[PDB]
RNA sequence: CUAAGAAAUUCACGGCGGGCUUGAUGUCCGCGUCUACCUGGUUCACUGCCGUAUAGGCAG
């Protein structure tokens, strides 16, 4: 929730073989938690060695093509799986199901540290890109450089200092390289507004999620209800049910040193936009805060409006 | 020292999806503006020629079933009629650091594992595995059925440090054998590059381009997608083909299958040939599972007997175990 | 020794899609810049010529039904009005290695199969099958209806080793019979080429070009595509034709049907003629299935009795079984 | 340290036979375009001259 001094931008990260399931109820473009957890992984691999601090992430999502199929003329979709090796015995196995995407996305970042005084901009951006080129971005690999290394130089922009003409100037210099993409934010105040509109009958929120992103055909005593934007249901956090456990209690943990709870996801509303609607690009990064006295987790972009 | 209940190794030697584009031979050095091979549909009127039983078989249904034509819609991919060369391009990263797991419960088991792998690397390098990987990049294993029946296959491999080319190799896939791993100077150079990559001594990104003379207007073989076949709605269409944005392609895990055919150390028969490295080393097409757990040559048995009990196996089985760690996977209970 | 539950043989003699381009006879040796035959639309008003049951056929219902519209839109392909020669070009690979399956469960059954096929090749060569294949390339079986009613049909066959021509053959399809397989010196040369190809002793790529005098502005016959009249609005077409990029064409499996008409060994009647090689040897147009499984001449019965039990059939039935292995298919359960 | 970590869909095929789309016709009436201008880009940091080595009487 701390405002960054710089906005590091990764130009064209093309994921091969992503994870297009992302939740038990929504389907397509993956969770914000992969894109924030990637940034915390960069914080665990770079930011302690270059004395910087990476907090948020800005989804731009230039391109998206899911490996789907629609045979038999039905208006529903199925998947395109892969094989597995043979049985333990040597006959065949069962078939689990897994989503898939050929994603391409650009990522804004946020820098807090003192490495700008110790190192120039091209050094910082070059080290961050040349560490992010060997990772896996959303459950799938990151495609390396090709003939399309021509947008591959990064950018970096100090946000506090300088005159306002350099702020709007270099800000519009940033938003001409995020130009075909569509940003993504979180808009739960709209969901509270629609709860207060549909509060005549029942104030339930999950049925509001079922009654936002759909084509409401309201007949005449037929009129399609006007959608006030390109809204989308996303997963937006965890709401842990179990009390917390000591480290050496639950068998089959990942490591026996950090505590555990059993969680479920928490469904929220989000919105795809053009990047030119945004007032300041620092009001776009995805943070996630917590209060583990209770089970209340969420990803958010606080102060967007 | 029990085994860790959670083990997971991220893969190294990460390939990409290979793209296919067709053109003319001896226009081969300018293979940069060649158009892609597209996947199209055609209909097929065949007859029913499978096996038919004798139990619950009314001969009216039998002779009514044989004497009638079958209709069906498939996907094919062919070269253009004025082109006789298939071009297959993909890239390959060599990551390195092939001993550290990504998830492990125990801390003593993980330190014992790192001492075992570091003992292996300090006793002998990655020269054997990178030599066999260099032989699988040398010929055209990743041209699965496209290689079969070709006049000349040429493989070009580039090493990339920047927006440049550091060193280029040009091979001949038909002269290099399919089953005989024979040494060469250039294969020792590229094996030093891959072996320098897996040890973590640098960054290795390779660009692999393959060329095959097939014929004018012949058929190429991309990889085939799943129609799930869950009960109802079999559908008019059959044999759908994988693709990218208006180009036929091969999956990445199939090229990754073609790169890791190392294992010439079966207990059963070393006369057939190297088939790829798996725990419970199995072949899905042949329906057989070599390297049974009733023997003592399985990956889990050798790994348990070599980490926990310090019973070092033979050297070639150690090459097998480290090959499974370069493969990566989900291990443990 | 039970049968393998999975068997699959990849095909040999792989053709391509034939292209049609029209021009003038005696401008025949320069047939390289001839324009293609395009597929166009025209409208057709139908009639009533179907059978009636005369259970709901009143004499007023006929006049009411020929008041009715039978309006329709079809595709035709014609020669240009100043050209009287059809040119049909395709290529053909001969792969070889016609005994090894691509998928098999058992290892003993596969070795017994390879000993059986190698016993067949060592007892007698591929001279018979390549002689009949040479006769089907000699005449113009692959001109299905385009051959019917023509003045002169000329077939030119080229052998290709590089960007060159090794040996060229020029035949006359009307002098060579449709049903009588008579020997010739040139057909023995080309049969030695194909028989040298199927045995795996080299690489064989052939270029086949066919020439037919039909007439000025007459109609050519490409292969017809699949459409399904379901419930949409305002109607649609009733006859589409297969095409490539702005040229009429024939499917590859129809030429492949025309090449493998070998079977003169029916139990029923050898007076009709050779119709193509199928398990449960059947004709879709005639609606009949020769070579019934109630007899002992089916492919599955002869293959089971000749691999598992060493009961060798007659020599011509062995030519039938090896012809089905050159065809390829999905065998087993 | 990312609903984390892993994965070969394969083999074969003939869409094809036949057809009459016809018949008839008025596109009509009317109109204000106008005032003003320095191409000299370099329509090539130049086009032909004692030395294939940078030295020049040039039409400049």
């Amino acid at each position: 929730v701390t405002d960054p001094e710089a906005l590091l931008l990764l130009p064209r990260l093309s994921i091969q073989n992503a994870n297009a399931i992302s939740s038990p109820l929504t389907w397509g473009f993956p969770s914000p938690g992969a894109f924030t957890g990637f940034v915390h992984a960069l914080q665990r691999r770079v930011g302690i060695s270059l004395d910087i601090e990476l907090d948020g992430v800005g989804i731009v999502c230039h391109r998206f093509e899911a490996q789907i199929s629609q045979p038999a003329g039905k208006r529903t979709k199925v998947f395109n799986l892969t094989r597995n090796p043979l049985n333990r015995d040597g006959s065949t196995a069962a078939i689990v199901e897994e989503g898939r995407a050929h994603l391409e996305v650009s990522l804004l970042l946020g820098v807090h540290g003192d490495g700008l005084d110790d190192h120039p901009a091209q050094e910082i951006a070059r080290q961050v890109q040349e560490q992010a080129g060997a990772m896996r971005l959303a459950g799938g690999s990151i495609l390396p450089w090709c003939n399309e290394r021509f947008p591959a130089p990064n950018a970096e922009l100090l946000m506090l200092g300088g005159s306002d003409e350099q702020r709007r100037k270099n800000q519009r210099r940033l938003t001409r390289r995020l130009l075909p993409g569509f940003a993504l934010v979180s808009r739960e105040a709209l969901l509270q507004q629609h709860l207060e509109t549909l509060r005549t009958t029942l104030p339930e929120a999950t049925t509001l999620d079922a009654l936002l992103d759909l084509c409401r055909i309201n007949f005449e005593p037929w009129q399609v209800r006007d959608k006030p934007g390109w809204l989308v249901p996303i997963p937006a956090g965890y709401n842990a049910l179990s009390p917390l456990y000591l480290p050496g209690e639950v068998r089959n943990a990942r490591d026996r040193e950090t505590p555990l709870r059993f969680v479920e996801n928490l469904f929220g509303l989000g919105e795809w936009l053009s990047p030119h609607r945004v007032a300041a690009l620092s009001d776009l990064l995805w943070y996630h805060h917590a209060e583990p006295d209770k089970g209340l987790y969420r990803w958010s972009t606080p102060r967007f409006v | 020292l029990s085994t860790a209940s959670v083990l997971a190794f991220e893969r190294k030697l990460d390939p990409s999806d290979a793209l296919m584009s067709a053109g003319a031979w001896a226009q081969r050095d300018a293979s940069q503006e060649w158009p892609a091979v597209t996947v199209r549909e055609k209909s097929v009127r065949g007859t029913i020629s499978n096996r038919l039983k004798t139990k619950d078989r009314d001969p009216a249904k039998l002779d009514a079933s044989i004497q009638s034509p079958n209709l069906q819609t498939v996907d094919v991919a062919n070269l253009p009629s004025d082109a006789d060369t298939l071009k297959v391009r993909f890239t390959l990263r060599v990551l390195g650091g092939a001993g550290t797991p990504s998830a492990c419960n125990d801390a003593a088991y993980r330190d014992k594992l790192l001492q075992t792998v570091a003992t292996y690397v300090n006793d002998q390098g990655f020269a054997e595995l990178a030599r066999r990987y260099a032989h699988n990049l040398a010929n055209a294993r990743f041209l699965w059925r496209n290689r079969v029946g070709a006049e000349a296959v040429e493989v070009r491999i580039n090493h990339i440090r920047q927006g440049e080319v550091a060193r280029a190799w040009r091979f001949d896939a038909l002269a290099i054998g399919l089953r005989d791993f024979k040494a060469d100077a250039e294969l020792d150079a590229l094996a030093e590059l891959i072996a320098s990559g897996l040890s973590g001594s640098g960054h290795v990104l390779l660009e692999v381009v393959a060329f095959a003379r097939i014929g004018d207007g012949q058929e190429v073989f991309p990889s085939q997608e799943l129609i799930l076949d869950k009960g109802d709605k079999k559908g008019q269409k059959s044999k759908t083909l994988y693709s990218v944005r208006d180009a036929a392609a091969i999956h990445s895990q199939k090229i990754g299958n073609a790169l890791r055919t190392i294992d010439t150390w079966y207990p059963d028969e070393d006369g057939l040939g190297p088939i790829a490295v798996e725990p419970y080393g199995s072949v899905t097409s042949q329906g057989k599972a070599y390297r049974q757990p009733k023997q003592k040559l399985d990956f889990y048995t050798l790994l348990d007997n070599w980490v926990l009990r310090d019973e070092a196996p033979a050297v070639e089985q150690q090459h097998y175990v480290i090959a499974n760690l370069i493969r990566g996977g989900v291990f443990g209970e």
